[PDB]
């Protein structure tokens, strides 16, 4: 489990500040690149049970986020 | 101390008729206080010092395993029940292995096997807590007198001239009054224990490095931990692996180390300096109130000078909207006040730009003396005029800015301050009133719910949730519900972008 | 990124098989316990958005799973 | 080799018309073939051996940083360049600080800074690639004859009796004809190259522990890696971090050893044994087509033994439905056939359970000779009658389970084998191929899409997706898509539960 | 200095009530100030002189590769990593080639190869940054008096006559007063810092030719560029081409000198003069505020001349509507005032056209003296009458044009000045009126969006966009959008056609 | 990338004043002369792509400008 952003006011950088924009995305992007075939699965699942187009997009993005970071 | 060359600088103006002004005094954020007639005061909390810390746990990142012994039983004849299980400092795990006549047993099936291993931990990542009474701040206060640029930042010459002192704020010494040469006595009555909450922070010592981690995170680590001054390791099967259930033998292996996993896990941890049990961190904040009733000017008796002022150092911009220039007094007329002001043009010469260094004055009586001066020119072209007549020396300055841009930047900085500080941000630069108290109460009653709902959420998760809330609110039929969802989504998105990730 | 279950046919156990049922759930459960206040947020968001009871339950569980495992 | 004391045991019936049988022969599993008239065969693949492994990448999991130097410039001039950047082995990263007149710069703003750190790697987790032309499967073949319990497993005694012969199957020798003294010769036409997919597995070595990782996983590690026989490292900015930009001197600290992070990352890796550049792992399969054309039962059959038979070891169930017992022949009549059978009751002496051992006989002519006999009694109460007349050793035996339970267990085992082997499972226990060929083709077609859509997804994710598919298919309108979604969800649930998580 | 025979010379008439006017002082565009009674003076800034420039980026445009070597690796073995890659100034790039049995490899396929070439830069184009303080504009002020035509252009004579004087205007002294022998003192209040936007301009040096280029353009070039005082080049692959990947060897050839490409790329770059680190460009504008409070007449004490005046040189037009003539005095009566005026007709003898050279006279007492007089006759026929009686010498002049034509000409000139300046054009001739202030404010407000929306488009693209806007506006429905599009399109083509291309 | 017209007030001529009216047109005219067959394609596509008569002319001229100046 990562520490996360400390609630203490710190105008300087934390222990890891360079990876602040990568720690939560490298795993997801590498998994998506690893098996890109799953991308269409989320799209079709959203289009099937999605009552509204916005709902379809929401379901697609939620599935594409759930699958890499398991649980 | 001096706000010169500081990443964050805050300018506040004291209200007329107000004896005291309240300020949050952020760490590494020098704040300058300007009054109607009091000398300019800049206060900076240099660092926080704590001593006599106590241990809470001892997590292990490196383990050594030896003395591996195992006992096996025939299938359907019960568990092995190794004799070393009661023997402490021995990790035992029961597994099942297939047994047949080839292995020496009489029956066939999964025969239980119990393997015990000597768990010895080479290195421990001790965690400590900070006692609320031992934490003492260190606040440095300065008065903008006349000093050379070389000696402006040097502390020894300032403490010799009584223009700057360092004093410590402790729970039993909340109000400390510091006397100076002729400017008076600045009273600093602040609450130290209410500034930094030590009831939610731990000091974690991983080898040589030290960190300031949360209490909730430090107690949820999955590592073999023990209470202080004890060798009973609990939950120690994480660092020891049992390879494979084999007949009458089961080799076990421990993981090499866990320093890398810990260092990667300390994403947002705040590094601190720990030496001789003396904590020393430069971050944090300290809600402070400074009373300037006893503060008074110096050198107001002297008249204007009658010699040529030459710019020894060319004026430079601090980036906060204030220019810093150095003046050299060619003549020798003893102590005298420099007639320097910022004007919109040479034809009118009406003082429009406020001057941070209130009432500059040449201190020494030497023929050549250097005085540092800080000014706050108005937006657009401006002239820095020093004196009148044929002996005056003029300098042109064109700061890049606008009133609308200044307002937007100030609003953004205030929003960032509110996000970073929280409830205490409403007390920054506040001399009192009903508006500030009501605002602080509302902010507390909303931020408690906000932190309960979103306590450990990451910026990316916060941004996604804010986007989802906005998309739900724009589709919401009810006006009040839509407005509430829009406000919540905007707050979440702003907080996510405040991390700048 | 974890290695995951190997594609080889292994009768024995892998390098880590005791934690096979925990490596993908301990982080989520520890995060949920840390800030249980989020649990009602996902529930109400799913309930007030789903046009069907099953859809609402799906959205609730999807958000409650998205939150701990970022992205 | 011998199947005695093997957790996984499967029996394949041998049709009289069929002369060849196709079997997967998966590692750490024993396949026993029970032909009608030919002697029973049991083949077990011992291990897979490889040699001459070549490096691919050398990830570093423990870095050392020393000799830190820092060069900074004024805000106006460009980014500073440290003289140590020209030399390699020095990790250099630029940065930004704040500069003022006290620091020595003539202008205020974001001054630049550059620092260096001598980067040295202590130990590296080298990865190696296995060439398909080097793998050498070791396969053992056994015929159940006259074997003592202690000798049932000793290869030297078995090869002395010309019953069990170990042969190594390599791409250069895919077919080996095993010669036996009297049972004939059994020929195997196994395909070694298609067995283990060496194009999708590496051999990652972390100190002393060796593993078997995938192609994609080993190429996506976030560690400083170098090409083989290359001094220069690439992506060194992972194990080394810079604490805070400090104008005077920036502190560079290296993260701890990532050895534990790698071990935690190797959740599903298959540990192997590496010694003297000789890989030796046991997992994997080789599709063998065993030809039983020349395999014959011994023409000469000896007369029944007349002396008393004593149980050296009482009948013990192996858990696969077969009973293994050892008989000690008191007399010395030379080679004779043991009169042992399994009967439903003492009233009817017709044998009801097929004998795994082919015509058990006492080969030795010496007294107290021991012969191991394996039987497969029918379900329910049964009697193991050894001998006949006044010397018969009647021994009651109760076999748990029923025919329906055995059928369900076999179906479950077949489903697990199909899940754990893919399309190759359709080639297990296949003699005709009239319906298995189209089944294999359709399974390949479905599996290609299944691995394309899902691929390497965790069991929890697979279970959640299967539950979602079931929920959205039970409410589906069209029957065809509903059935397809139900089938896909069932497959996902079975795969999730197959891991026994 | 003087403005005789110079194009783009704009006369300005100061208000009688006012005594100070604001000018712009364009680059090589003199402006003549005509006061009601005070002597007419013209000020023209000569050049902008800077010094103490600092390097920012040293781009390279002449590569030279040598010592090319290659290392090839067999397929499925790893990357090549040529040993010379450790040394710097050795560009390396990895490629993939075809390997075979004839190439010496075991298993053939797609191999790996890298090539190392010693990259050395022969010629480097160095860019420099101008410090805003260092620029010191040079402004020359000339007062029209008794000046011979030959001595009018000589700077030494005017210094001797104490009429013209050169002073340097710098941010360290924006306001400087001029010394005249008898005309009093002239005080100007120019703003040098806001004159040239030195923050957005560099000084690029290509060989021996120096150019003043934009900040954004110079930072977006694609060439091997190094930080100042840094031997290690960066982005070197642009000037190096690897032609043929062959296992035996790879040919590396450096591209030709990019010196011509830069010159073709410098379309609108402004050439400058560079010598001893002293930038000298004559372009740019300097807003000023010239005060003529102390400016007084000379020669009013002299009496009128008695002898006859002969035209030494025929009057010649200037092109701006003024006439320059030279008068030769035959007698010798000491310093005397020349009676000269322009009359509409000879029966009136009433001066109708104001004289640019106010109060002409003959300073020298020599028998023959030459005096240059500049007049501004009205439109149509005009007579230049000198003296009266029998000694009167006449001359006819015909100023072709009309008041309406001159009105259109000055409107077009003002439009060009607005286009070439922006908001500073509203400070041309202003006396602080409210109309000019609001005009400049609204012009700044519009121009910020105009430049932000259309940053660096070419002249033809601006014309196309203006034509499209006109076409859309003439067919628009709403009146507001139609008029807005019409105005925007008109501004766009005015800008497109202003460059005369 | 061309430098373009400088924002500095300059009554003189820039580095390349003669070519100010040709740098942006010579390449296009050379391309259209060397490839006269594209003109019919451009006009056909412009006529088809729009319904209003003026829109067709705009499409034609825009495509004829796009083709020589790639992207
Ligand atoms: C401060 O001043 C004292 C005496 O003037 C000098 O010895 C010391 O070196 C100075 N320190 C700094 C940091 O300038
Ligand atoms: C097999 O039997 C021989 C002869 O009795 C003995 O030397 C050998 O050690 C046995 N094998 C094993 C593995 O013990
Ligand atoms: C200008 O006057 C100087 C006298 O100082 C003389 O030498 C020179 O020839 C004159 N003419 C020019 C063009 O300089």
């Amino acid at each position: 489990q990562t520490h996360g952003e400390s609630t203490l006011v710190n105008k300087k950088d934390a222990w890891l500040d360079s990876t602040k924009a990568t720690r939560y995305l490298t795993k997801t992007e590498n998994w998506i690149i690893r098996n890109p075939g799953y991308a269409l699965v989320a799209v079709v699942l959203g289009w099937m049970l999605g009552s509204n187009t916005g709902q379809k997009v929401i379901f697609t993005v939620l599935l594409l986020l759930v699958a890499p970071a398991y649980s | 101390f001096n706000c010169l060359g500081m990443s964050s600088r805050d300018f506040i103006e004291g209200a007329s008729g107000a004896t005291w002004v309240d300020l949050v005094l952020e760490g590494d954020s020098c704040i300058t206080i300007m009054a109607a007639d009091k000398p300019t005061l800049d206060i900076r909390m240099m660092n926080i010092e704590a001593t006599n810390l106590a241990l809470v746990r001892n997590y292990c990142y490196a383990a050594t395993v030896s003395d591996v012994s195992t006992v096996s039983n025939c299938p359907t004849t019960g568990e092995s029940h190794n004799t070393k299980r009661a023997d402490h400092n021995y990790l035992c795990k029961r597994g099942v292995t297939d047994r047949g006549w080839g292995n020496g047993c009489g029956l066939f099936g999964k025969g239980s096997i119990d393997t015990c291993a000597k768990f010895t931990c080479s290195n421990s990542a001790a965690g400590r807590l900070i006692l609320p009474e031992d934490i003492k701040y260190e606040v440095g206060v300065f008065v903008h007198g006349s000093t050379d640029s070389t000696s402006h930042g040097n502390y020894s010459t300032q403490i010799g001239a009584n223009q700057a002192v360092r004093f410590t704020i402790s729970p039993n010494a909340p109000a400390i009054t510091a006397k100076m040469g002729d400017y008076g006595e600045v009273t600093v009555e602040c609450e130290p224990r209410s500034g930094l909450n030590t009831e939610a922070y731990y000091v974690m010592t991983i080898g040589t490095k030290h960190f300031l981690v949360h209490r909730e995170w430090f107690n949820d680590l999955l590592l073999p931990w023990t209470s202080p001054a004890s060798t009973e390791w609990r939950n120690r099967e994480i660092l020891v692996e049992f390879e494979e259930p084999h007949a009458t033998k089961q080799s076990v292996v421990a993981l090499g180390s866990q320093e890398g996993a810990l260092h990667q896990a300390l994403a947002g941890a705040i590094p601190v300096e720990f030496s001789s049990s003396t904590l020393k961190l430069t971050s944090g904040h300290l809600k402070c109130r400074v009373k300037m009733e006893k503060l008074k000017l110096k050198g107001t008796t002297y008249g204007m000078c009658t010699e040529k002022f030459t710019f020894s150092k060319n004026p430079a911009d601090t980036g906060h909207g204030t220019v810093v220039l150095e003046l050299q007094y060619t003549g020798s007329d003893g102590p005298c006040k420099i007639p320097i002001s910022s004007v919109a043009s040479l034809n009118d010469m009406t003082p429009v730009g406020r001057m941070v260094t209130a009432n500059p004055y040449v201190a020494s009586s030497t023929a050549n003396a250097k005085v540092l001066v800080e000014i706050e020119p108005p937006f657009g072209d401006s002239y820095i005029v020093v004196g009148r007549g044929d002996k005056q020396i003029n300098h042109h300055w064109h700061k890049e800015g606008s009133s609308i841009g200044k307002a937007f930047s100030t609003t953004l900085k205030g929003a960032q301050r509110l996000a970073a500080l929280g409830d205490t941000a409403w007390d920054f630069g506040s001399v009192g009133g009903v508006f500030n108290s009501i605002g602080k109460a509302v902010h507390q009653v909303f931020g408690g719910a906000f932190r309960t709902l979103f306590g450990g959420m990451s910026w990316i998760s916060q941004g996604l949730l804010g986007a989802l809330l906005l998309w739900m609110g724009v589709n919401a039929r009810d006006k009040s519900i839509a407005l509430a969802f829009l406000a919540t989504g905007g707050v979440l998105l702003f907080l996510a972008t405040n991390v700048h990730a």
